[PDB]
């Protein structure tokens, strides 16, 4: 089997980890016949692949022919789990025959590529090199075995049709991840999911300069023996856009890091949450007037996309929840984190000041408690009891009093833990100001914006992304245009409830495999057949419902959501790949 | 076909002409 992908040497997308995790199961299935094809990169040979100068034990002549004919190729082992047998093909080794190749490419699949797009030319030459390698291999393989070709990415798939143009007896599988033109559709201020039946595809690809990319994407999809797509909604949009119904859906699987004990994922949540509290205390010095044992932590993560990630709907849902909580007379208060990496400079002076004040209060408490420990030790040694008539000392009260005096503050706490480069055009802050969330004492919803990836090297919040995710109570991911969705899957594996939509690939996948997806904590929405107001009202209702449960009910919900990690593991998702490969083999040669 | 060289060389990408996608469909379908 041959895996063809452009993300073997560079980590530009999530395909890298998907392939790395799938390599173990694919190798276990295919023995020593598992080969992977990828481009050669100067930056991806140092600590990314162990180059094997020795010839392949089952393949010696083709490498010699390829090297003698001018092109340069390398064999080796990918520095990932399992046993990978990877080949790296240089992009400049055969850069001297682009004109001849495109001259003989006119009659094959009739694709044209602009001369100023280096990436498209590199993909085209990669496809030519791959089809040449397959031709050489089958010529030198004595035609004894049968070769199956699997393609994961559209740049790497351009050569697939080339194989179909050479009458090569191989099984052709085309797998796509997302539509490139669909990404630009969502920014056109035109409804996309409710108009899926009518696309003027040719022109919208034309004037937007993405015509040829979609052209060979659709050519590869049509020419392939079998076509696969990541999720159900992505399959539907491919059918209504590429005019070809995918044979089967191929959701992405993720390896799960099991623990010795089932409940350990709870303990990792217990301590990590504490690390959050020490932060929020520091961010709320002089305004800590609410019980912190009755506080809920919500968060939304991922790339800084406003409409495509559902930040706005989450914001007005939280505003509605705040309005509702001020009429029910409840004491529950929620804190919402926005891990939205944006462009920022420096830190916020007030936030660091709050951290320093918290540390100073801790130091004062430590000194007073050490003095109390000394006095109590002496009294216990003499054989008495502390009557608290000497712990006053008439001196520690002075320092504690001036500490409390210093803690006093008049201005409101800030909403950002950084300093925005621009503030008149930042959507998040404009929406927050518009809806009226200023972290006031009378409010019941707090907003914390941290436009930076969480890392242990940061001065404030000394935790990475994984620990912070494990510390929260419920992740809200109201995705709008999300092909598959990795963050909700990661949260589900970690063992926390999540809120998703059927529009997202993960939500659609979960909705069609488990009945009644409400008792397991995966709160599904409906942004496809409902208006924005209905969706936000349903989200507010879900948020209130989550706020309604007790601690025991939350423990039940998290425990039940933990058991769903086995569903997303590759051990279960490999069945779809097996079915697709078997169907391709049957279609090619019985 | 010669007049179709430059149209896909520097990126004209004609779409209301006689070079639509179906013009590639009805000759690629013969490949299988
Ligand atoms: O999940 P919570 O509602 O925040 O409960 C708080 C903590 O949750 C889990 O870590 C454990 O059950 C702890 O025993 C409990 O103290």
């Amino acid at each position: 089997l041959f895996e063809v992908a452009w993300e073997v040497a560079n980590k530009v997308g999530g395909i890298y980890t998907v392939l790395q995790t799938k390599a173990k199961v694919t190798g276990d299935e295919w023995g020593d016949n598992y080969f992977l094809v990828g481009p050669y990169t100067e930056q991806g040979v140092r600590t990314q692949v162990e180059l094997l100068e020795a010839p392949t034990p089952a393949l010696k002549r083709t490498l010699d022919s390829m090297n003698s004919k001018g092109c340069k190729v390398y064999f080796g082992r990918w520095l990932i789990e399992g046993g990978p047998l990877v080949v790296l093909l240089d992009v400049g080794a055969s850069a001297w025959a682009l004109e001849r190749w495109k001259g003989e490419l006119w009659d094959t699949c009739n694709i044209g590529v602009p001369w100023y797009d280096r990436e498209a030319n590199d993909a085209v030459l990669f496809g030519f090199l791959t089809t040449w390698f397959l031709g050489e291999f089958l010529a030198q393989s004595e035609e004894k075995p049968h070769v199956v070709a699997h393609f994961h990415e559209w740049l790497a798939g351009v050569g697939l049709c080339l194989c179909r143009a050479r009458r090569l007896p191989v099984a052709t599988i085309f797998t796509t991840h997302a539509t490139l033109l669909g990404r630009y559709l969502c920014a056109g201020a035109v409804d996309f999911y409710n108009n899926l039946e009518n696309f003027n595809v040719d022109k919208e690809a034309g004037e937007r300069q993405i015509y040829h990319r979609y052209c060979m994407e659709r050519a590869a999809a049509h020419c392939a023996h079998v076509f696969t797509t990541v999720s159900q909604i992505t399959a539907i949009e491919a059918q209504h856009l590429l005019k070809r119904k995918p044979d089967i859906v191929t959701p992405n699987g993720l390896n799960v890091k099991k623990f010795s004990a089932m409940h350990e994922f709870q303990n990792l949540h217990a301590q990590s949450k504490a690390r959050i509290q020490e932060f929020v205390r520091g961010h709320f010095y002089g305004h800590l007037d609410f019980n912190l044992d009755k506080t809920l932590y919500f968060f939304i993560a991922g790339r800084y996309e406003f409409s495509n990630k559902g930040a706005d709907v989450f914001l007005e849902a939280l505003a509605r929840l705040n309005y509702l909580l001020r009429v029910n007379g409840s004491e529950q208060t929620v804190v919402a984190f926005f891990i939205m990496p944006a462009r920022t400079n420096n830190f916020n002076v007030e936030t660091l000041k709050g951290q320093a004040v918290r540390k100073q209060l801790w130091d004062t408490a430590n000194t007073v408690k050490e003095k109390f420990g000394r006095k109590l030790y002496e009294s216990l040694l003499v054989g008495s009891l502390p009557d608290m008539n000497k712990m006053l000392d008439k001196e520690d009260f002075t320092m504690m009093k001036r500490a409390i005096f210093a803690t006093q503050r008049q201005s409101f706490p800030p909403v950002c833990t950084h300093n925005m480069l621009d503030d008149s055009s930042d959507p998040i802050l404009t929406t927050i100001r518009r809806i009226g969330l200023f972290n006031s004492s009378a409010d019941r919803v707090k907003v914390i914006f941290h436009p930076e990836f969480l890392s242990s090297t940061s001065p404030l919040l000394p935790v990475d992304y994984e620990e912070f995710v494990r510390g929260c109570h419920l992740g809200v991911f109201p995705s709008y245009y999300e092909p598959w969705g990795y963050t909700p899957a990661e949260c589900t594996v970690m063992g926390i409830p999540s809120i998703s939509t059927n529009l997202s690939g993960f939500g659609c996948f979960m909705e069609e495999h488990i009945a009644d997806p409400s008792a397991y904590g995966i709160y599904i929405l409906d942004r496809r057949f409902r208006s924005l107001d209905d969706s936000c009202s349903q989200l507010t209702s879900f948020l209130y419902s989550f706020c309604q449960q007790s601690r025991r009910q939350r423990i039940i919900q998290r425990n039940r959501t933990e058991r769903l990690s086995d569903l997303l593991d590759w051990k279960y998702l490999g069945r779809y790949y097996m079915s697709a490969r078997h169907m391709a083999l049957s279609k090619a040669f019985p | 076909s010669e007049e179709r060289k430059e149209r896909w060389e520097q990126g004209q990408a004609d779409y209301m002409g006689a070079d639509s996608f179906d013009n590639i469909k009805r000759k690629l379908d013969t490949y299988l």
